[PDB]
């Protein structure tokens, strides 16, 4: 019962649900299958101040179920609390389907920059120069030059 | 992290190579038998 | 000493005869042709490793006096195995330890001496980058420790030997796993040690933090290689998730890891069976019986096959649930005949219309069904007994009283004998009406079923099917 | 020892000014420790045996006030507690009467799939022992076949607790079912026979069913509309589909693939 | 150089997809 | 004895007489091919199953 | 060969269908006919 | 349905006619 902690209207459980969503982050990623709205409507609730953290554990369930764009769109909506989490062997799958979705998106933008272009999310490109910051620091460049053709930027 | 993803995609793109060439290996030999039938 | 000195001295060298030809040919090959040039999609060292698991399953039985295997470990573990000019002395070291067993006495490893038999990958310039050696140089001692399992103050020696292989497993997951098949040839060494990683733990230990490590193992799987890493990490994911109540079944529905598209003909065969029981246990009947059948006709030609003693039992559990029944003893064996007689007596009751005949089985063999772990599907056959019977009676008798069918089905009540017939029509077993005022249930006689469309539906399933196998005979022919 | 609760829980306090204080008391559980199963400190059970006794009685009054969405909240949390392999009480005087109580209400919830996946958790506690859980699984067994009277003989046999709200929903899902099964191919039925096949003597509830569906109110009569005549004699529905299929035969017959 | 591994094996499907079509239409045309 | 075919009634003695040569040629002369072809696949065991 | 990773451990057919019908029904039905004459 | 049933058996007899010319030349020729 970690899914039904996102029910109540009182605000004092809202900062106790973030006390009780991070503790249960380890194993039971298969049980949030039936809690899409209970993340998303409670993502739209202002009481649960760390609304983006609900999208962190929502990014944990849909890899375990294999809805790879649903983990991707919820890694987009997980904000700074996903931007702070990038040193993992979990996260190297869902920062990276992003780049797969990113490198084909701006191919379509390099085709037609004249009108009806798809809206750049600026979190879509917010990690790409941030991944280039790793290329600015970790001294590997034969992979770094290769995004810069494939990014169409 | 980034390039970590890319060696997934080189190795399953290669899975199309080993059987469609195997289809072509089957297919190209069929023409050579049929062209040997014609010229003879 | 005469009863020793004629029956003990041939157990050292004649295994030394065959162990200079099977894993020394594997060590002569899979260090220089797995770390070396290549072992391609058509390799031999995997099937050679398939030859060096099965032979040693029933090879060793004894506690190894005369150091006949207890002296093999101080031989086979002092191995650098770096390159040919430094192993030309090691080709002498295959013979230098032979007189150590013969001229002198070695250290007889009897349940205590495995601790100075594991710490050697520092001794004389050994490495772990050559994991086509060291993953096999794990498994060449990691198998015969755990092959007998011997379960008497040994488990920690099996554990620390796995820990050194788990150290090789982390270097597998992180360090240079590409085109050397460092993942591929050690995904088998992952998979084959997992069954020795489990029967330790299914005997005396826990089960579940390995599962999160297996999720971390499934993490890097299909993330660098999409061949035999998607396959064996999911049957070994399922193997106690079925026996547990954790979610794990609707997860596997929407999971992308359903198709690894190739799993070497024996792990692929049971793969359709572990998920074949999942649809069986959560009420998906008609979809299950075709992946139960497909999980049967892809298995090899062994005789002591006690899991096949289960799939032939389970495959027509769900077909009793659907109505169809084949002859189950059509391949009856001296080892199948005793494993069928309680369960064959069950389907004897199903083809009959008697009601408490089901009860005469479920008290006689109610304990046997819980040993096989199948009772929860057995308990619901009474819905299928009564629909078999109401089809049986309505087709035989045309105008039968409803106050006669209950006495024949020993229903003890005519007042719900109308009511099963109501659910027989609601399900659609029999068509015709019931004179509830009188009491007879009349049935209409069948009409021209020949001039109905439905035998073409018996054809169109099989017209299109028989053109497929003619196409598959074309697609599989012209390889030359 | 941080209880605040041991005075007004056994006696009935029906929807009084306790439940908001009770949830605020369940708030003061959550400041001290999470209801994470606490794998360490097995000796400390006051967060485990004393705190869950609050949560099992918290599910008990969740049915008496007709609070259905908040009822499955507490019972799912109790399922995540007996999942723990840590040694607890094996049961109490409530665990049969609460776990099988979820079995009896999910019976009413019209989801038969979760009715049968419970059966992993207790293999022997259904037939050979635990007769109080034999009664719900034998009930839905009796609902599976046509048997209706043996179902309401089990409405003469309620042994454990009241089971009131569950059998009254089990009334309603049987009311439309007979109103469903009055619609088979029957003859005239007078206003006595099918008047008493559910329960009722002679209220106006029969007109509430006789005007809902057919079988028209007449001179002691239920009129039979067993026509089933309009649908047959279709050559066209094959002749669209088969003309597709015959060309589909010729695709994998001549054209090399 | 995996982006150089991608072009060459994008150039593979570039080059292989036409070949399997190229002998496929011979099959009817040699018969004709 | 099938020298004539019909039916006899017991209540009042009514002989409903009917006739049709139904069909015999189409099915059973195509049915025996199937058991001929079954023995061909059986004879495939003596040059394939033994051999490769 | 013959690995099978172990997770756990005419003359015949027509009479089995005939065993299904009279499984517990009048096995030696020989002497009831001697007793059915005076009853029926 | 009879004629398509024949079509599967004939090409299967052709399949062994290629497995007689595959295995019985790799040891002979190489």
């Amino acid at each position: 019962g970690i899914i039904s902690l996102l029910d109540e209207d009182e605000p004092q459980l809202k900062e106790f649900a973030l006390h009780k969503l991070n503790a249960v982050v380890n194993d039971f990623w298969a049980e949030i299958s039936e809690s899409v709205d209970k993340i998303e409507v409670l993502y739209e609730d202002e009481g649960f101040r760390s609304r983006q953290f609900a999208a962190l554990v929502a990014s944990k369930v849909f890899y375990h179920l294999g809805a790879f764009e649903e983990s991707l769109n919820y890694a987009l909506g997980a904000g700074d609390l996903f931007n702070v989490n990038d040193n993992s062997e979990y996260v190297e799958t869902i920062i990276a389907k992003c780049i797969d979705h990113y490198t084909k998106q701006c191919v379509e933008n390099a085709d037609l920059p004249e009108g009806e272009k798809k809206p750049i999310d600026q979190r879509l490109e917010g990690i790409v120069n941030k991944m280039f910051q790793r290329c600015l620091d970790d001294h590997k460049y034969k992979q770094a030059i290769g995004i810069a053709l494939e990014t169409r930027r | 992290g980034l390039r970590q993803y890319y060696l997934s995609k080189i190795e399953e793109l290669q899975l199309i190579v080993n059987d469609k060439s195997q289809n072509l290996r089957r297919l190209q030999a069929q023409r050579n038998e049929l062209n040997a039938k014609v010229r003879l | 000493p005469p009863g020793g000195g004629e029956q003990e001295p041939p157990p050292p060298p004649a295994p030394q005869d065959v162990e200079m030809k099977e894993e020394a040919a594997t060590g002569g090959g899979s260090t220089g042709e797995a770390d070396g040039k290549t072992a391609a999609a058509a390799a031999e060292h995997s099937q050679r490793e398939l030859d060096t698991v099965t032979l040693e399953d029933i090879k060793e039985h004894v506690k190894q006096l005369e150091k006949a295997v207890s002296g093999k470990e101080p031989r086979f573990v002092l191995r650098a195995l770096r390159m040919l000019p430094s192993t030309s002395r090691r080709l002498n070291h295959y013979v230098l330890y032979k007189a150590v067993q013969g001229f002198f006495t070695s250290n007889n490893a009897t349940r205590d001496f495995l601790l100075p038999f594991l710490e050697e990958p520092m001794d004389t310039e050994a490495d772990l980058q050559f994991r086509p050696r060291t993953g096999k140089a794990a498994s060449t001692p990691l198998l015969p420790e755990v092959e007998a399992y011997l379960q008497l103050l040994v488990v920690i020696f099996m554990m620390n030997s796995k820990r050194y292989k788990e150290a090789q497993k982390i270097s597998d997951d992180l360090m240079q796993k590409i085109s050397t098949q460092n993942r591929r040839a050690l995904d088998l060494v992952a998979a084959k040690c997992y069954y020795y990683h489990a029967r330790v733990y299914e005997f005396l230990d826990k089960l579940d933090v390995v599962r999160s490590f297996l999720h971390a193992r499934l993490r890097t799987a299909t993330l660098r290689h999409d061949a035999d890493g998607q396959a064996t990490l999911l049957n070994l994911l399922l193997r106690n998730y079925l026996h547990y109540s954790l979610y794990d079944q609707a997860e596997k529905l929407v999971s992308k890891s359903v198709f690894p598209e190739q799993a070497n003909n024996n792990e692929w065969a049971r793969y359709l069976y572990y998920t074949g029981r999942i649809k069986a246990i959560q009420l998906e009947y008609s979809e299950a019986r075709r992946t139960m059948t497909n999980a049967l006709r892809k298995a090899p030609q062994h005789t002591a096959v006690g899991f096949k003693q289960t799939v032939h039992k389970l495959l027509i559990v769900v077909e009793l649930l659907l109505g169809e029944i084949p002859d189950r003893l059509q391949f009856r064996q001296p080892s199948l005949k005793r494993s069928l007689m309680p369960y064959f007596l069950l389907t004897q009751a199903v083809r009959t219309g008697n009601l408490a005949k089901f009860n005469q089985v479920l008290d006689q063999f109610g304990e046997k069904f819980q040993a096989d772990g199948t009772y929860t599907l057995i308990i619901r056959l009474r819905h299928n007994v009564i629909k078999t019977g109401v089809r049986m009676i309505s087709l035989s008798y045309s105008r039968i009283s409803l106050a006669d069918i209950a006495q024949k089905l020993q229903l003890d009540s005519p007042e719900d004998a109308e009511f099963i017939v109501a659910k027989a029509i609601r399900d659609g077993v029999i068509e015709a009406s019931i004179n509830h005022e009188k009491g007879y249930v009349q049935s209409k006689e069948m009409i021209d079923i020949y001039s109905t469309r439905e035998p073409q539906l018996a054809f169109h399933q099989r017209i299109s099917f028989c053109l497929d196998i003619h196409n598959m005979s074309v697609k599989a022919m012209r390889f030359p | 020892m941080y209880e605040q609760l041991k005075g007004e829980w056994n006696r009935k306090s029906p929807n009084l000014s306790k439940c908001g204080e009770e949830l605020g008391r369940l708030k003061l559980v959550l400041l001290e420790l999470n209801f994470l199963p606490t794998t360490g400190t097995k000796l400390t059970k006051q967060q485990l045996i004393l705190a869950r006794d609050i949560l099992e009685i918290g599910a008990q009054w969740s049915i008496l006030r007709k609070d259905i969405p908040s009822f499955e909240r507490y019972m799912a949390q109790l399922k995540c507690y007996y999942f723990d392999y840590k040694e607890q009480l094996p049961e109490s005087a409530y665990m049969h009467q609460l776990l099988g109580l979820n079995l009896l209400f999910l019976l009413s919830q019209n989801r038969v799939a979760e009715f049968h996946t419970e059966l992993e958790r207790l293999p022997a506690k259904d037939i050979q022992t635990n007769v109080y859980i034999k009664h719900p699984v034998s009930l839905e067994q009796y609902l599976m076949e046509g048997s209706y009277n043996k179902v309401f003989l089990a409405k003469g046999n309620i042994p454990a607790e009241s089971y009131t709200f569950f059998i009254d929903i089990l009334l309603d899902t049987i009311r439309d079912e007979i109103a469903g099964c009055i619609e088979k191919a029957y003859e005239k039925i007078l206003f006595t026979e099918a008047t008493r096949i559910l329960f009722f003597n002679t209220p106006k509830k029969m007109t509430d069913y006789a005007k809902k569906r057919g079988w028209v109110l007449g001179p002691n009569n239920y009129y039979s509309f067993a026509s089933q005549q309009q649908k047959p004699e279709d050559t066209t529905i094959p002749s669209t589909e088969l003309a597709k299929q015959v060309i589909e035969y010729a695709r994998q017959l001549e054209m090399i693939v | 150089d995996l982006y150089s591994r991608y072009k060459k094996l994008q150039q593979e499907l570039e080059f292989l997809e036409v070949q399997e079509e190229y002998i496929k239409d011979e099959q009817k045309n040699l018969k004709k | 004895d099938k020298k004539f075919h019909g039916i006899l009634d017991q209540g009042e003695g009514v002989l409903i007489i009917f006739d049709e040569p139904p069909v015999d040629k189409t099915y059973e002369a195509a049915l025996e091919t199937i058991q001929n072809m079954s023995k061909v696949v059986d004879s495939l065991y003596n040059k394939a199953k033994k051999l490769t | 060969m013959s690995e099978k990773k172990q997770p756990v451990d005419e003359d015949n057919w027509d009479d089995d269908n005939v065993e299904d019908d009279f499984s517990n029904q009048l096995r030696a039905e020989l002497e009831k006919h001697g007793y059915k004459m005076e009853t029926s | 349905y009879l004629a398509s049933l024949i079509r599967s058996v004939v090409a299967l007899h052709n399949l062994i006619n290629n497995k007689i010319a595959n295995r019985d030349a790799e040891k002979k020729e190489g």
